[PDB]
């Protein structure tokens, strides 16, 4: 479905750790607003190390498991312990968490603030450029 | 659209005035003229206690089977006969449903009338 | 295409005067040069109470009826019969609705005895 | 490629003015000099209601199939064949639906019934 | 039936980067209450990354799946704890936030102010156009 | 049966999203309030888009499947929890609320301000025309 | 049997649209107490949209059949969970509140104050020309 | 068997439309305490209307079967939950709200002011004339 998901789906054993894709770092540019243009963001890609390609992978990976995750709760919440199964009322904001500490990992994997983004919402670090 | 002259009469013998009669139809009824869909209207009785109403006869599918409500809520059914008259409301008030008018000859013969048309059409202009 | 017309008037025989009426097409229907999907039109009654539809002569490749619903809450449903020819309600009011009757075996043999008079018109014919 | 061409016309003779379609290639192909990939693309109608696409007939290797969805979401399949010259929609589709129920012919039997009058003018003579 | 929903239900392994076709672009229209015709709207239009495209088209999928599952629930709430199945009452709250969550989700990769519109109400930044 | 209902039985499949009909266009006129001759109202009605159209027609759709509801429901509430089932006795509120929220949806599609109607109560836009 | 429940029973699919029946002009100014002769009143059903009309019938035949539950239900309230079922002691205020309900959206269709009348009482607007 | 009771049962298919006699005039007087010979009591018999009558004879009947079923239940309240039947306290208040009320609904048909009678007390507003 997902582009990249068929990418890393290629890569059963782990993840490559050449460099990142276009389509990464397209995905990485919408995970934190940076607009691939913009120097600030380009320069930090460069010298990038490897394991800090392999870890920003894997959060890229994570962040789109946990977004069809969440997709996919909604179904639930219907109700609350069926037969015995009281469920977690807070799994999604549980989800939510998740995902904002995701992408707050790829931003600081590059020194970068995280801009008012996809996930992030109404807590920016140093909005377009500068404190907010 | 046969008048109906119908009155009433209170017990002690004197009249209604002022008193409201319903009068309903309950199958929409058409001719090859109009037609006729479910419609209700009410009338009030005169100083005399006489009441009219201007009512169509039965052609329809069905027949147009008419319901009068009066005062005291009672529902009388009936079935307008065909013709142009005044009508009193008791004769027609004992007489219930009844086999309303020939059977369809009016539009199929129009269609008749259609292939005489044709017929015409055959030879000649 | 045809002109279905109508005369509709009150109990009274009144006329409903710019009194609302609506009329749809069931199903898209194309011709072998043209192809109509499903639309609605309305209509308002003359001060005669008079209304005429521009039709389609429906008869088509694909299943072509039309449904009328008149003041009264009632929708009459009907095909209209092929021709180029302005056409009363009444007509097709009651041979569209000879679809009542739900398999009329009973007015499919009146069918049948209705080419039978025509037969025997054309004999006399 | 071809031009289909088509017609939308309201139910009274007016052109459906100035509404959508949308017609896609719903299965993806390719031919050995160009590759059509899976697209959808959408039109308007005219004053008249016409309306032409620019379509790639289906030669596919594999499948080349047309998916045209009407105003009311008649959703007619088909599969533009060979050749360059303009073609209609109702040529291209045809593929006309059943039209089962005892609203279809019920007045196409009254034609019927106009057929058999003209047939026996014809033998009149 | 939805005509996007139709339009969707032709891609199976994915939903295609190509373009945002106008009845997509219509309904996003409507979604952010932006009129297509403004120049604003048009021009975050343009410049859009595929996977912004994808990422846009899968938020469009859930608004439909959630307005669905909305019209579905509502019949729902007529009892509560049928046997052992207590209901969550906030359900619908639950669908109609997570709705415009994703609406705000859309307003936020094209980077305009979310505007007054049919699921978002009373935070609608900047209203028309400059001032809200 | 709603004239409405019927007309929209006619079409099982979707919607039909050619134009607005006189009939559509009255039921609209009314369950926002507007007298239909508004030249305002009249405005509003053209530049519509097609998915607009669309998203108008299952609003209303909705507004009669949930007026309908709301009859039959009264019937219930003269009890609570029968064996079991506990009643949600404010369903009836949710009812009414939805009601509110559909014809909310319907003022904002109109890019109109709702004023006073039927169903929603004191909370209205600029009265006629000029208010609040 | 109320004449114009029978008068309705006869319309059993929906309800027509032609015009309100001097018995249906005369329940509505008994709901909201509007003498047939005020002028006020009767330029209210000229210009009388038809879906209107059907609303208005739509509504009184709700009027109906709630005022009649409410005689029915009286003889109910003399006891509470019987076995299992435990009743709304508020039912009866329950249809109060929707009586009270049709009848201000009677009221407003007509865009006229709804005054007192036999459902309502000092909970009214404008009464006889500007008392409220 | 009341006068009035008997006069009723006779028309079973509703109730007669045709005035009030002078046994139903009596007992409407008695039950809103204004003397017959009043002249503003009589005015207001006249203009009368079909439907404000047929109303009339309906609540007037409601209030027999009432005042009926009061006596008929005061025998209870002698227990409470026989096995599981809880009683209604309070059933007896129930029966007087609703009497009263059927009082005051006559009193708005006949828009004259209810005063001091058998059933209600201290809504008496402004006396036999104006008084208090």
């Amino acid at each position: 479905t997902h582009p990249l998901e068929s990418y890393y789906n290629q890569f059963l054993d782990g993840l490559p750790t050449s460099e990142l894709e276009e389509l990464e770092i397209e995905f990485v540019a919408m995970c934190i607003g940076f607009p691939r243009s913009q120097n600030n963001f380009v320069n930090a890609l460069l010298d990038l190390s490897t394991i800090e390609v392999y870890t920003i992978r894997t959060s890229v990976k994570e962040i789109l498991r946990l977004d069809k995750l969440n997709k996919e709760s909604i179904e639930n919440r219907q109700v609350t312990k069926v037969e015995d199964i009281t469920m977690n009322m807070n799994y999604i904001g549980d989800i939510k968490d998740e995902l904002v500490t995701e992408v707050k990992k790829l931003a600081r994997i590059l020194k970068l603030p995280v801009l008012d983004n996809l996930y992030v919402s109404y807590d920016d670090v140093e909005g377009r450029i500068g404190a907010n | 659209m046969r008048r109906l002259k119908g009155t009433i009469r209170h017990l002690d013998d004197q009249p209604w005035i002022n008193v409201s009669l319903f009068l309903t139809l309950i199958n929409g009824t058409f001719n090859s003229a109009n037609q006729y869909p479910i419609d209700t209207k009410h009338a009030k009785t005169d100083q005399n206690g006489e009441f009219v109403f201007n009512v169509v006869p039965n052609v329809g599918i069905d027949q147009s089977y008419y319901i009068l409500t009066t005062p005291d809520n009672k529902k009388h059914s009936f079935t307008v006969p065909d013709g142009t008259s005044d009508i009193e409301f008791s004769v027609v008030r004992e007489a219930g449903i009844i086999a309303t008018d020939p059977e369809y000859t009016n539009v199929l013969n129009y269609l008749e009338d259609y292939i005489d048309d044709a017929i015409a059409n055959i030879q000649a202009s």
